[PDB]
């Protein structure tokens, strides 16, 4: 079995994120629907150790600053390689994705979510990489 | 000396050593064989003797800790579950340590009288000529009896 | 931690480029927009070291002078790393996006507008990477 | 010396090493061992020695440290976590110090006499020939009984 | 000469050596080491010799910085956070300077009456030669009393 | 020679060298101290002697300006922070130059007088055999006083 890998590194440095999950909930009291007045329930926490790193590329869906017909609107990305599990979305349930906390290119702190996450179920080291999107300016995502 | 400080004093001397690398009862293991052999409570000038024998003890359980597992026969190592890579390459170290420690016996203890009779020159002293004169089991030079005994040779070795 | 990479090279040159930060402002006194008669601030300043590179393929939209109904367009753009921090722009603010004046084709200098802009905030050397568009001939961008 | 001292001394000697790589508490429990054997209290005189057996045996545990974890048996290393990569290929550094300070010993207090008394020249002092010659447990050539003793050979090496 | 012109001419002689690699401090350590063991202020003659010793002993400090930290050990590196890639490959300078500097003594004051006494013959100065045979404490070959002391033969090395 | 005309002969003599790869203060402070050393004003014969040692003391400095720096301890370099990629593989230079230098001092000055008592024979001049024999401190063969002092043997080296 995997004996190196299994160990945390002493080389390449590495950091720890802030993370928050998240659910939601119906507040409408006679509203027939099942979405109500939605809203999200939080609970803080943090991850072991993480790397992050930007998008490789240059494609015109990787820039950051994008021009729409309104104005120059806002866009990020990383990719994150950790050792703390992260769960996206499930049907059928009141969980959502979780969302961590990271620096972007115009100098403040956002939170980014969570939109793709690989293991390797047969190797048994838990050592997982993330993909995620910054969320919308001036929202909390979907 | 106590059950307790022998642990204590142990591995300090060996830098620090970790419980998993050594136990302590295997410590105890090495200190009791020696405590039965030099009756330490009867007699405390083996104090530094039964040390000194301890430290070395462990140290050979060390060393054999390394064969009898992985570690030994291997130089290579490369991990790679995904985008992590790793690779590296003490069963040697702890080798030339013995040769050392087995040459510099002051580190443990200073009152072990080590290096003092490195050269030995017969005939010099009183007290080691008369020693061996008077030994009765002595055979020198002026017993060459011969053919046949004669009473005109001494049969024993001190002056009458 | 990183060490060799945490100070400046002493083989490949490297150069100083001059830059230029951008705000934005209402002038009209009456006109019920935000926009008014859009205004731009510039401070400027310098870049410690950088180094430019051209674009690497032959791509119809890479090439300098550009044939359109109306005539031969201009275009131009580079690849930049720099060990100072420039900022794109962001929303719901009166900022812009940092500019920096460098050679084009044509033997003249132009100003470049920042668009991408990749960090790495998990190792902790000051090295950035930059992608710039010339800004359009006889206009400010924006 | 007083116990801050000396911890204050070593550090500058080892070139300000720092408080990780070798404890106050490790220097302490060498300069006590040395402070109890030779009693520095009642005689001064010993003030260089003790501190310079007390650094050597500190440059001892240093070698130690580097045994019993896996700093001495490693030679290379390999980080990849991403666009991170790092690659590097003490134990055999203090090795040949701990050699080199044992033929300097004046580094450390030149008060030492070291050097003194390589060559040594016997029958050549008047000093050192009646020491011997006056010992009553020396044996030397005008001894020589023979097959029985007689009184024409003295039994004492001093001169009437 | 005063504290200040000390590390003035230690730094000229040592090629221009910055304050980091080698702080002021440490130079007045090893400066006034040697002053209260050659009194320089009772007698200036010692000016050479203290001046000597203090840089062959600041260059021993720089041996000794380069080990107790991670330069000595390591001879290869290699950064990637990116594009920018960086490999390159003084504790081996260090050492045969300080035998070079052993050896060349004039580069810091040619008045240290270097090379002068290699070869030494004996007998051929009545200078030396009256000093051995007035020494009281000589004993030469003349004295060979034998079995036992007689008259004649001498028990003082000098003349009547 | 004037203090202006020492450094524009050096910097001709070491091939043109550069003001940052020696400045010329420290060459009048070689220049200066082989001047107080062998007063040149007083006696101007000392001119090619103190030219001489001036260059050799720089070149010591040169070889010492390598160390101290991060020249000496480095032999790789890679640059890589895009499309421009740079790597190449004089410290051991000014090594066998100094030793080159030492031999071929005629480089400097043709009137050093070099290699010029290579051989020397004893007993085949009168002018050294006098030398020898007329001095007081001399003490030759036919001195050999023996057991104890006679007149028949002289006490003096020269003739009467």
């Amino acid at each position: 079995a995997y004996s190196l890998l299994s160990s945390r590194n002493r080389l390449i440095p590495r950091v720890e994120v802030q993370c928050r999950k998240r659910e939601w909930v119906k507040t409408d009291p006679d509203s027939p629907f099942l979405n109500g007045g939605r809203e999200v329930l939080y609970t803080p926490f943090t991850a072991v150790e993480c790397t992050v790193q930007p998008m490789r590329g240059k494609a015109i869906r990787d820039q950051n600053n994008q021009l729409m017909i309104g104005g120059e609107e806002d866009y990020d990305s990383y990719t994150v390689y950790s050792e703390t599990l992260l769960f996206r979305a499930r049907e059928g349930t009141e969980h959502l994705s979780d969302q961590m906390l990271l620096p972007d290119s115009g100098g403040g702190q956002t939170w980014f979510t969570v939109m793709k996450a690989d293991m390797y179920p047969s190797s048994g080291v838990p050592r997982y990489r993330y993909y995620l999107i910054a969320v919308p300016v001036g929202t909390e995502g979907g | 000396m106590t059950n307790e400080q022998v642990i204590e004093l142990v591995r300090v001397l060996l830098g620090g050593i970790t419980t998993e690398e050594i136990s302590d009862q295997t410590i105890i293991f090495f200190w009791t064989k020696w405590k039965l052999t030099y009756d330490l409570d009867n007699r405390p000038e083996k104090i530094p003797a039964a040390l000194y024998n301890t430290v070395v003890d462990c140290v050979r359980w060390l060393i054999v800790q390394e064969v009898s597992s992985g570690n030994s026969s291997i130089r290579e190592r490369f991990e790679k579950i995904g985008d992590e890579t790793i690779s590296v390459k003490s069963w040697e170290s702890w080798k030339d340590f013995l040769d050392w420690l087995e040459l510099n016996p002051d580190y443990i203890d200073p009152s072990l009288a080590f290096n003092s009779s490195l050269v030995i020159i017969g005939g010099v002293r009183k007290d080691e000529f008369f020693r061996v004169k008077n030994n009765p089991n002595s055979y020198n030079g002026f017993m060459e009896q011969g053919v046949y005994p004669t009473p005109a040779i001494p049969k024993q070795s001190a002056w009458p």
